[PDB]
């Protein structure tokens, strides 16, 4: 059952030894491996012991990812014998599946407890707070241990718990004034680690061939796990492992392919939890270790090419390009240790043994050293943190990274010239999004040349949160079905949601125009969150009045929206140089960026004979073969560029 | 040249003026804000770690 396979987890032998120590200490550090019974069973012991005091106080468990917050909360809701959300909830950025008077245990992310400091400074709803995966060193975790350190002398009733690996757990003890380290080891079974003989020409073709020689030439029971970089690599792998499986037929053995990534339907997430039938081999595809953890945990094989896609800070502008890097030697050893949970597993590594020892970093760097920090500093200045150097967090950001996040909040007008947090800066804290998405919604309701288009800018901003999951097939086939001639990628996203709204949110509409219906229900939910937050601020009333003054005509609306994204993203403006599109700014010369072929602006150069635009506004930069602009926006006039943010473009233009 | 922006270390500014951006510019705000505290590769994606489809024989 599920009530007896929980006893075989390594934390049940350490049950009463650990409940006695949390009653003694205020902060305690639990040390071990990823998913060794803790964060699934240990929050269940705290509820039954009575640390919540009859549901008056809550318990927050802080997962680092969006995917690991929901899946682990659903897995505990099976064990608790509660439905979900009533007694065991979760809190994503845009999803709050809790009820306020019954939720006792809740599994949120790192950004959503960090946002909880606004409405409550001392975190008075919570009696126990557990930070999970503190060795990952995400930015919203590295700040959240600094802010909880400042409120430890003021509330002694709070109890803090930190889960980390067996390598970083001493540095967290040095940080919390010689904190006691409790140790929960796992059943370490030996894993036989294999390396290839040559540098591989492709890590996907070698990873598909590796699954087949494990499937054919090895016996059951053993389930396969593959670590892939992104969701575009997983679904390219899942379909191609479905094509070659079809030619085999019923000859070999059953293969259940079970991917783990974000924005997934419930019929695929129930395939995570239920065990395999006999004469069946589950092949799990995922990206990080913390989501692959299972209670039954029948997996015994791991394939790793050793790559993580992560947001590297751009040296020219203030933003973070998405870049794919070799992962660290400590992170590879977390992946090989996934096979040795129940039995003696095997680990297949696409890189050679030489590149393991002499080309990988021995320990992964923290995220806080190479990031935007624009949402960070505006968050700390709103909480009363005046000094940013003397703030006592453990790894501190560099000064060129920190001065760029100050002068980007000054171009947005979120910081005063005297350094105080302005009313626009107090407004950007209210919206559950990036502070540059909050400038676009402010410009669309209040600006003297741009008011009237908040209803069209709550649509396009909601479409940009769910860009890669919108459509089935290619986008150049789906774009011609909704509107025959679009020029920029933002107006196309305005046209898709309006026509879907005009068809009364039809399931049959999205299948005709090659659009995923499950994505558009989330975009419709993000829009309901961003519109409800614009009512409390007052940008709704300021645009209902600005629309009754001027009833705008559709020839001007696409020019209002273009200006509303210049004022929110002024550094993401790219000029057509003599060699190509080139990043335009006062810091560095340029990056010689090209357009991603998924964007609709690449289609208008090949399919159409239109000349290339002079100014293009992107939402996201990425580097695979060269730098690629995604989510384009065409700016045909220099006059729209100076008249919105003149503090940059007066000297440049 | 040598300016120090102090913070509110213990009613509002609705809009920032274009006069205000010519007095204290963007580049001057990055340096002078920290004076209050006293401050004064390419992965083609088709390769592997070391670098430089139908597996059916038919």
């Amino acid at each position: 059952t599920i009530q007896e396979a929980r006893k075989l987890l390594p934390v049940h032998q350490y049950k009463d030894e650990l409940l006695q120590e949390i009653k003694k200490n205020q902060v305690l550090i639990i040390m071990g491996e990823t998913g060794s019974g803790k964060t699934t069973q240990l929050p269940q012991y705290l509820v039954e012991d009575g640390f919540t005091d009859q549901g008056k106080l809550q318990i927050a468990i802080t997962q680092p990812r969006r995917v690991a917050a929901t899946s682990v909360a659903a897995r505990v809701a099976d064990e608790m014998n509660v439905v979900l959300g009533k007694e065991v909830g979760y809190q994503i950025r845009f999803e709050d599946k809790t009820t306020p008077n019954k939720t006792v245990l809740k599994y949120m992310t790192d950004g959503m407890l960090l946002r909880e400091f606004l409405t409550d400074s001392k975190l008075s709803k919570y009696s126990c707070i557990m930070i999970d995966e503190a060795h990952e060193r995400t930015l919203a975790t590295d700040i959240l241990i600094g802010l909880l350190k400042d409120i430890l002398p003021q509330r002694p009733t709070l109890k803090l718990l930190i889960s980390s690996a067996t390598m970083n757990a001493k540095k967290f003890s040095e940080f919390f004034d010689n904190c006691p380290i409790f140790n929960v080891p796992g059943r370490r079974y030996p894993v036989d680690i294999h390396y290839t003989l040559q540098p591989e020409a492709n890590y996907i073709h070698a990873a598909i061939t590796t699954i087949f020689q494990i499937h054919t030439t090895q016996s059951l029971p053993g389930d396969i796990l593959v670590f892939l970089t992104g969701q575009e690599e997983i679904e390219r792998t899942k379909t191609k492992l479905e094509e070659i499986m079809s030619k085999l037929g019923s000859r070999t053995k059953q293969m259940i392919i079970t991917p783990i990534y974000a924005n997934l339907p419930q019929e695929q997430q129930l395939k995570i939890f239920q065990p395999t039938p006999e004469n069946c081999r589950k092949v799990v595809l995922a990206t990080n270790i913390a989501e692959t953890s299972l209670t039954i945990d029948g997996i015994r094989y791991v394939i790793d090419p050793g790559f993580v896609k992560e947001n590297s800070y751009v040296p020219s502008t203030g933003m973070t390009q998405l870049l794919t890097v070799p992962c660290s030697r400590a992170s590879v050893d977390q992946r090989a240790g996934r096979a040795g949970r129940v039995g003696p597993g095997k680990c297949f590594r696409i890189f050679t043994k030489w590149s393991y020892l002499h080309e990988l970093e021995l320990m992964p760097k923290p995220e806080i050293t190479r990031t935007n920090l624009s949402n960070t500093v505006l968050l700390l200045l709103s909480l009363g943190v005046t000094d940013l150097i003397k703030f006592p967090l453990m790894d501190k950001p560099s000064i060129p990274t920190l001065r760029k996040s100050l002068e980007n909040l000054y171009i947005l007008g979120a910081l005063n010239s005297k350094g105080t947090i302005t009313r626009l800066g107090k407004m950007m804290c209210e919206f559950p999004c990036e502070p540059e998405f909050a400038k676009v919604l402010y410009t669309a309701a209040t600006h003297e040349q741009c008011q009237g288009v908040l209803e069209e800018c709550l649509t396009i901003v909601s479409m940009l949160h769910e860009t890669p999951s919108l459509f089935i097939g290619q986008k150049r086939d789906a774009a011609a079905s909704v509107l025959s001639e679009v020029e920029s990628d933002h107006i196309l996203y305005l046209e898709i949601f309006n026509q879907w709204r005009n068809s009364k949110f039809s399931r049959s509409w999205c299948q005709d125009h090659k659009i995923q219906f499950k994505t558009m229900l989330r975009v419709r939910n993000i829009r309901n969150q961003l519109f409800r937050c614009s009512e409390k601020v007052g940008l709704v009333e300021k645009n209902d009045q600005a629309r009754m003054k001027i009833g705008n005509i559709a020839g001007y609306i696409n020019a209002r929206i273009t200006r509303c994204f210049i004022s929110g993203f002024p550094m993401n403006i790219v000029q057509l140089g003599p060699t190509g599109y080139q990043t335009m700014g006062r810091s560095s010369g340029g990056l010689n960026v090209s357009v991603h072929p998924t964007s609709i602006l690449f289609v208008n150069h090949k399919e159409k004979a239109q000349r290339p635009s002079k100014y293009v506004l992107y939402q996201q930069l990425m580097l695979t073969s060269k730098e690629f602009i995604r989510d384009c926006l065409v700016i045909p006039k220099e006059e729209w560029l100076i008249d919105m943010v003149p503090q940059i473009f007066k000297d440049l233009i | 040249k040598k300016l120090v922006i102090k913070l509110s270390e213990n009613p509002l500014v609705e809009y920032v003026t274009e006069k205000e951006y010519n007095e204290v510019p963007v580049e001057e705000f990055g340096d002078a804000l920290l004076r209050g505290m006293g401050w004064e590769q390419i992965h083609p994606d088709g390769l592997g770690i070391g670098a430089k489809f139908m597996p059916v024989v038919k």
